[PDB]
């Protein structure tokens, strides 16, 4: 009997090309499929209508596209969430799921030409409007300008239809306004839940002539290192030549919040062609805390101070290093890229995440599991390692542990980490399992990638398996869907994926298979694997000079980027990032942004069948009553 | 040989940030890739330019490239180092570093101060403040100069230098804010409440904003008054709605003869509608609505099984059609005519048989075959007002079918009015509780209930919470909730609460036998509880304002939705002014006002004291520093700089001594640095003491002899809040150290 | 519309009279007007249904199923009984149905006269000194002005800069239901006991214009209430024919002999 299913993101969002995948398993011939999205619970609303046909030359799979309206009905009433009875008709047969909904439909990026101004100067600011693919989106935005202590100052609502995503704006500050971290907060009418916010400061300051930088020699403090931390002050003018004068070192030990400065660990040095060198003595560091003992410090983070005042007395700029932890230590292992669950009697695969205490990802440093140091491995440039362990058919918890094993180390420094993973449990106790795995190079676009299917399971059965269904999500979104064909005693087989500039940031590739197994059940074996592609321009945009100048002189600076695309410019004096550097625009915080907003939150496969879609943020329903658990939350658990 | 004054221009173009600009890529692309060329003009500033360029596409999405720097230079510069801002007649120094790059060549620079009326200093209109100087090569220099603002708002300071022998020059424009002799200081002038319906008189309240009183306010001083009209949202009690695993008995198949069928098919509906009413689906699980709409679904086909061909029902198709039957299923099938696709012919045809054929003239329904099953009917189990009773029931259903009927069935309206003017004939002579409530409620579907009808209505209420009745408290509960609809259709909030609380501590959550009608009663009315009442106190304030300054009268509208806004006005004047309120709700009217009040204290130089003198020596002079730190406390580290006057350097053997010293350090940079040139001097004090004096000396002398010498100075403070320094100045003839002027009415002249 | 001398300071039982007036002035003028014409007109609607009703019936008893539904039990004997009960019915019903339509298109008229009579008796109580009131408002508003009347509250509304207007809240009256001619009668009269006397040619007091209005909508309402009795007492007369035919029916439906179905119309 076929066996007709959808599968879906498990979150919708309003006005939006959301994606969804349909397919036939067993079916005979052509079936035609509707696919209708209501209301729910009135079911009185067609949201949207689609239809289209399975066939054969398919292998009765195709996907199906739809977008859901931004009706006026879609409310937070009383902070409930709302939902959407996705109905499929295959032929005669009716297959629906209820999925949640959520308003939030797209990004706004704040960008403030200065990230620090005086009274009476003119805030400049940009918003970017985009979907949640990052396309730009005309749509009605409002932004509000808030003083320090909460009060909206200025409120504008605009429509960026006539514009390719980029609304110009500007304010002037008043001379009488109050001085601290001003906040612009923006979101679109539609959704007033979610609100984007940039903070700019407002301060009296007149450009510093010359950038301080506070460099530690380590980047962290060994805390039975003798030696003490060595901190290199490096002074230049902005116009690159270097400083001569005088500085004030000063270190404190921060925990949490709270600060504590180390009086005795004043220092004055004299900066010399540009560069000076001050050192923290351990004696002055643990005398500074009432010396209670050596390991009583380990978790804080030390802070440098650093005022540079030039010799000719006509400038001063002050600088600080903070967090520089204080480590037994210099590595960090994490699991967050590991998956949590495992099979049992195949092979355990680990992303190791090891880093540097300040989170850099640390390179080349090997890693081993304790009882089986004879493998070893080394992180790649993102600082992920892969781990290949056995592991008995024994449905019970497994405890791994991971030792770092670098040579010029001794054991005690070395960082460890524990972690568990529960069995992949098997719809009646079948013990049949799908295990997807990848080579952890540094992955970017243009490469292949082999992602290999790697099928256990009864002999008495393995011939009625011909093919895998694997999905590609990205975004949020489906960005692929397709079949890997298989034949009869082929346990092993390779996808040749190749990869584009969509996948960035990251994409969670999806599959399992379905037969009729034991006493004429309907098994879904599925399994996840979370796949990382470094991070960049889906386009390109690069600023170079098309020809040192002079002051006043005319320049030819060239832009070369995507055809047609719209750029928008900002000249910032090198001066004002020394008074405030924070809160600047950059790619980086733009994917931070989309990776904090994925619908599915974890590395791997689940508990179960339905885990392992729910985990990737889909959903998968069945004539034959095979479902995923309900999302009745926008943000995952924890 | 030197580059006159008039010919150089001067830089006076340094925007912090510029280039804001929005450039669209439309070359032929090359690989892929557009290429566009720009022709920016660099401004005046000596630094390194940061480019950042965002770019959108509708199909690459947007990007942020990487930033690329700028970096303008020149060999020989000048840099101003003007304060953010200055008093308006306190004397400052300001400092233009002369900065000589050229890798192996020494300078010899003309460098003067501009006159401008604005700044009394040693310049003026009749000789100009020159300065020949000499500058090692890859060092720097400064020249210190003494100004004295003398008007408000933005000036212009302008320094122009040129290079003996070479044709080199530069001169810089820059701007300093000349602030009033005061400190910004914010006043609370009032701050009230608006409450209409409370605090105002016949709906309106009427506030008068006092002017602010600003006796401190410096003269010609700007000013503002800020006003902020914030709403205040009162959320409103809202009992708890019944939790939802409680209902989970109450889907059930339907099953049965018509009867049966309408027992079982009754507590599903109920449920369902409750649940969509009070969107509970989560916790009960949105994927069992599903299985409940089919058992509906089902049931109706069921029970349409049972319709008679006068569009009626009965128990059986041979028994006789029963008017409060064909009633219930059609208040049933009109609950479930937004959950199921529903006939509406069926309906429509019930409701017309009723009107035609089982209603008196007088407007009476009776009824002439009993349910087979009497537990069915609930309330009228026992009755002795059955008339009544069965009219109003008759009536509700009527009233419930209207909207979906009405186009089908001309006579509706007709049968309605009657039915309600029989009701109204006799509402007065009820008796039992439960009567009382289920007429009250059919009456108020159509307005009728008003005046004596609502006063009995009300009255028969036990305890104000329950309209029970001794006998099986079903009953009571059916009769409760009744009444309850009944409130909810009058809009009376005020008597809601009560009646809620005790249904809900009743903890019925729906049965078996004989609890069909309370089941879909109670449930109903908590749905329509929960549908209808105010979670929130009514906020519609309507506000104004009266300003004497403005023309209009400005207003503003704040509501429920829009509460949480803290709408707020400016306003750049000192003035009384009324604010005018009206419409429920409630809000903070809140004045501020800013200004610059006349100094109360020492506004600067209170941490440190200086006490710089100069006395010739035993030319050449003794400069004698000192200082103490005004605090609990020795200070950690201070800076004392130190600016010669034109023409007098430090004598090296003096500093020698002094960096020689156990407090003090001087940088071997100016130990090495030749006598002359050695105008600016930097002396370290490691600690100052806060309970005495402490004091230092050295020898200065003329390497040069000029007309008229500008003032020396000296600033000292710590290492960390140079903002927080004091500065002294001294003069060996103008004992003061201060500048001649005449300051006639608190405007000064120079001189 | 303007002061003049009285006899005495208005004690608080003229004020209390005057509010009154003008609460029973604006519950007619508001509600008891439409409910009057409303359900006047439904007289005359109602006889209009029965007629069809007894179209219907008859229908029934003769067309395209007459010996299949219900009523085919009946003989021909039956049947030319029921069709002269039916007839019968027909006919008294139809005797009323004109004086029905009659006073139906009395109360049309009827009403808006007491509207406007009353709407105009009651005023509009605008800001006196800017834009002067009418009727009792007018009187209301601008009678007390400040030694004239002694034991009296006046409204606090921030438009008071020299006005006294009576607060009619104060008053205490009860909010009794009544709203006939006599209401309005009785009440006119107890003002005119209580009322002041204007001085021939001391005490200032308010002119009697507005008794203009006032008086008249007693008249108007007093046809306009006759109107609804004439159509009330027509609804009468049709209830004993429609009665019978309904009784009629019910027996016949019931399959009930002939003996209860012509014992049963009479």
């Amino acid at each position: 009997s076929p066996m007709y299913s959808i599968i879906t993101p498990n979150i919708l969002r309003l006005e939006s090309e959301e994606t969804m995948v349909l397919e036939a398993h067993d079916a005979q011939g052509d079936v035609p499929v509707t696919v209708t999205v209501h209301d729910f619970p009135g079911k009185k609303l067609v949201l949207s209508s689609e239809k289209t046909v399975l066939t054969p030359a398919t292998n009765h799979m195709g996907n199906v596209t739809f977008t859901i309206p931004a009706n006026r009905e879609f409310k937070s009433e009383k902070g409930r969430n709302k939902f959407v009875t996705v109905q499929a008709t295959f032929g005669t047969q009716v297959v629906e799921k209820v999925v949640l909904v959520s308003l939030q439909s797209g990004y706004l990026f704040i960008q403030t030409d200065k990230t620090i101004y005086t009274p009476g100067s003119t805030v400049l600011y940009r918003i970017f409007t985009v979907n949640h693919k990052l396309l730009p989106v005309g749509r009605t935005v409002m932004v509000n300008i808030e003083n320090p202590e909460g009060i909206p100052v200025k409120q504008d609502s605009l429509s960026s239809q006539n514009q390719l995503g980029v609304l110009p704006l500007s304010w002037d500050i008043p001379e009488l306004v109050n001085m601290g971290q001003w906040k612009i907060r923006a979101y679109y009418e539609n959704s007033p839940q979610q609100v984007f916010s940039t903070e700019f400061e407002v301060k009296e300051y007149v450009l510093p002539s010359f950038e301080v930088i506070v460099e530690p020699t380590e980047k962290f403090y060994y805390i039975y290192n003798e030696k003490g931390l060595e901190v290199t002050i490096t002074a230049r003018f902005l116009y690159g030549k270097k400083v001569e004068g005088t500085a004030f070192v000063i270190f404190g030990i921060q925990d949490g919040e709270q600060r504590i400065s180390l009086p005795e660990s004043l220092k004055r040095i004299p900066i010399e062609d540009g560069s000076g060198e001050v050192v923290l003595s351990r004696k002055v560091l643990l005398d500074g805390v009432q010396n209670p003992r050596a390991e009583d410090l380990v978790g804080k983070s030390l802070y440098v101070s650093a005022t540079v005042i030039l010799h000719s007395g006509s400038d001063m700029v002050q600088a600080e290093r903070s967090g520089i932890p204080i480590v037994t230590s210099p590595y960090q292992i994490h699991f967050t890229k590991t998956p949590k669950y495992f099979k049992p009697g195949m092979p355990f695969d680990l992303m190791v995440f090891v880093t540097n205490p300040d989170g850099s990802p640390a390179y080349r440093v090997p890693v081993a599991v304790q009882g089986e140091d004879t493998v070893q491995s080394l992180t790649q440039g993102d600082g992920v390692a892969k781990l290949s362990i056995n592991t008995h058919p024994s449905q019970k918890p497994l405890s791994i542990t991971v030792r770092t094993k670098k040579q010029e180390l001794s054991e005690a420094e070395q960082a460890t980490r524990t972690m568990q993973a529960l069995p992949y449990s098997t719809v009646g106790n079948s013990n049949n399992y799908l295990h997807l795995s990848v080579l952890r190079t540094e992955l970017r676009p243009g490469e292949t990638l082999n992602v290999n299917f790697l099928l256990r399971m009864d002999r008495a059965h393995e011939a009625k398996i011909r093919y895998y269904t694997y999905l590609i999500m990205n975004k949020g979104r489906l960005l692929k869907a397709g079949r890997q064909v298989r034949e009869p005693g082929q346990d092993l087989v390779v996808l040749p994926l190749s990869i584009t500039t969509d996948f960035i940031p990251s994409f969670r590739l999806v599959a399992y298979y379905t037969l009729i197994g034991a006493s004429g059940q309907r098994e879904v074996v599925a399994d996840s694997v979370w796949v990382d592609v470094k991070d960049s321009c889906v386009g390109s945009l690069v600023v170079k000079s098309g020809q040192q100048p002079v002051p006043g002189q005319q320049m030819t600076l060239k832009i070369e980027g995507d055809h047609g695309a719209r750029v928008v410019l900002v000249a910032v004096d090198k001066g004002v990032f020394v008074l405030n550097k924070k809160n600047k625009l950059t790619q980086s915080k733009i994917w931070d942004v989309v990776e904090k907003a994925d619908i599915g939150c974890t590395p791997g496969s689940g508990k179960d069948y339905a885990g392992v879609f729910s985990d990737a943020g889909l959903t998968f329903t069945s004539s034959s009553g095979q479902q995923t658990a309900q999302r009745a939350e926008l943000q995952c658990p924890q | 040989d030197i580059i006159a004054e008039e010919n150089i221009v001067s830089r006076s173009e340094f925007p912090e940030s510029w280039l804001w600009n929005v450039e669209d890529l439309k070359e032929p692309p090359k690989n892929g890739i557009s290429t566009k060329l720009m022709n920016i003009f660099l401004k005046d500033s000596i630094t390194t330019w940061e480019i950042l360029a965002v770019s959108m596409s509708d199909k690459k999405g947007i990007c942020v490239a990487d930033p690329f720097e700028v970096t303008v230079m020149q060999d020989f510069f000048i840099d101003l180092r003007l304060p953010y801002s200055v008093v308006r007649n306190e004397q400052v120094e300001i400092r233009a570093v002369l900065y000589n790059y050229r890798q192996n060549q020494e300078l010899k620079v003309r460098v003067e101060l501009l006159h401008n009326p604005a700044f009394c200093s040693l310049a003026t209109t009749k000789r100009r403040h020159q300065q020949t100087v000499t500058i090692p090569p890859k060092s720097s220099l400064s020249v210190p100069y003494v100004i004295v603002p003398l008007k408000t708002g933005l000036q212009e300071v302008e320094v122009k230098a040129a290079v003996y022998h070479h044709f080199i020059s530069d001169g810089v424009r820059k701007s300093l804010k000349v602030v009033p002799e005061g400190i910004r200081m914010n006043k609370t002038v009032a701050v009230r409440t608006l409450d209409p319906e409370r605090l105002g008189r016949e709906g309106v309240q009427k506030e008068d904003i006092p002017p602010a009183d600003l006796s401190d306010q410096v003269p010609d001083t700007e000013s503002e008054t800020r006003i902020l009209l914030q709403g205040t949202p009162v959320a409103q009690m809202t009992e708890d709605a019944v939790d939802a695993e409680r209902l989970k008995h109450l889907i059930v198949t339907p099953s049965g003869c018509g009867e049966q069928n309408m027992i079982g098919m009754t507590p599903t509906v109920i449920a369902v509608h409750y649940l969509d009413e009070t969107e509970q689906w989560e916790k009960f699980g949105l994927e069992k609505r599903q299985g409940a709409l089919e058992l509906i679904k089902k049931g109706y086909t069921q029970q349409l099984a049972f319709r008679q061909p006068s569009s009626a029902f009965a128990a059986f198709v041979k028994r006789a059609p029963s008017t409060w039957l064909t009633a219930y299923v059609v208040k049933v099938f009109s609950l479930a005519v937004n959950l199921i696709a529903i006939d509406s012919q069926v309906l429509c045809g019930a409701v017309k048989w009723l009107i035609l054929e089982k209603q008196k003239p007088d407007g009476v329904f009776q009824e002439d075959a009993p349910v087979i099953h009497q537990e069915m009917i609930g309330g009228l189990r026992n009755n002795n007002e059955k008339d009544m009773a069965l009219t109003a029931f008759v009536l509700i259903s009527l009233q419930e079918a209207k909207d979906i009927c009405e186009e089908q069935v001309n006579s509706l309206p007709g049968s309605i009015t009657k039915a309600g003017d029989f009701l109204e004939a006799n509402y007065m002579n009820l008796q039992r509780s439960y009567t009382v409530a289920i007429a009250g409620y059919a009456l108020a579907q159509m307005g009728r209930l008003k005046g004596p009808l609502l006063n009995k209505f009300l009255t028969t209420a036990k305890d104000k919470n329950r309209w029970e009745d001794p006998g099986k408290q079903l009953y009571n509960v059916e009769a409760t909730s009744y009444a309850l609809l009944a409130l909810l259709q009058l809009k009376d909030f005020d008597f809601v609460p009560p009646v809620v609380r005790w249904l809900n501590e009743q903890r019925y959550y729906g049965g078996g036998y004989g609890s069909t009608q309370a089941t879909f009663m109670v449930f109903q009315a908590l749905a329509q509880y929960q549908k209808d009442a105010p979670d929130h106190q009514e906020l519609n304030l309507d506000v104004s304002l009266q300003l004497p300054s403005r023309s209009s009268k400005i207003t503003h509208r704040i509501h429920w939705e829009s509460a949480s806004l803290l709408r707020s006005e400016e306003t750049k004047e000192n003035e009384g002014f009324t604010v005018t309120a009206e419409g429920k709700g409630q809000g903070t009217l809140s004045v501020v006002t800013m200004y610059h009040a006349k100094a109360k204290d020492q506004l600067t130089c209170n941490k440190f004291d200086l006490k710089v003198t100069i006395k010739p020596a035993p030319n050449t002079m003794i400069l004698e520093i000192c200082t103490r730190y005004r605090g609990d406390q020795d200070a950690t580290m201070s800076i004392l700089d130190i600016s010669m006057m034109t023409g007098f350097a430090p004598d090296t053997d003096d500093l020698k001594q002094l960096a020689n010293g156990v407090d003090r350090y001087i940088s071997k940079y100016e130990l090495d640095k030749a006598f002359s040139d050695r105008n600016t001097l930097i002396i370290y004090l490691d600690k100052v003491s806060h309970s005495e004096d402490d004091c230092l000396a050295f020898k200065v002398h003329q390497y040069f002899n000029v007309e008229l010498i500008q003032p020396g100075a000296v600033k000292v403070y710590a290492y960390y809040n140079l903002e927080e320094s004091c500065t002294r100045f001294y003069h060996p003839e103008k004992e003061d150290g201060k500048l001649n002027k005449l300051c006639r009415d608190e405007l000064c002249r120079c001189a | 519309d303007n002061r003049v001398p009285g006899d005495k300071n208005l004690t608080k039982e003229g004020a209390a009279a005057l509010c009154k007036m003008k609460h029973l002035a604006d519950k007619v003028a508001e509600k008891r007007s439409q409910e009057l014409k409303d359900r006047t007109q439904n007289f005359a609607g109602y006889i209009e249904f029965e007629l069809y009703r007894i179209d219907y019936w008859l229908e029934k008893l003769n067309g395209p199923k007459g010996r299949k539904d219900g009523y085919a039990k009946l003989s021909d004997s039956d049947i030319e009984k029921v069709k002269e009960i039916f007839d019968k019915a027909k006919d008294g019903i139809a005797k009323q149905l004109p004086e029905a339509k009659k006073a139906g298109e009395d109360a049309e008229k009827l009403h808006t006269e007491v509207k406007e009579a009353a709407a105009n008796a009651r005023g509009q109580d605008l800001d006196d000194h800017k834009q002067k009131s009418t009727g009792l408002y007018r009187v209301l508003n601008w009678y007390c002005i400040t030694p004239n009347c002694d034991g009296i509250q006046f409204r606090n509304h921030y438009l008071s800069v020299n006005r006294s207007a009576i607060d009619c809240s104060s008053t205490g009256y009860e909010e009794n239901y009544d709203w006939s001619a006599n209401a309005l009668q009785v009440a006119l009269n107890s003002w005119e006991n209580v009322k002041p006397k204007k001085l021939e040619s001391h005490p200032c007091t308010m002119t009697e214009e507005w008794q203009t209005h006032y008086k008249e909508t007693v008249k108007k309402l007093k046809e306009l209430e006759g109107a609804h009795e004439k159509g009330r007492r027509a609804h009468d007369a049709m209830l004993g024919y429609a009665n019978t035919a309904y009784a009629v029916n019910t027996k016949v439906e019931q399959e009930k002999p002939l003996a209860e179905v012509i014992a049963a119309a009479k």
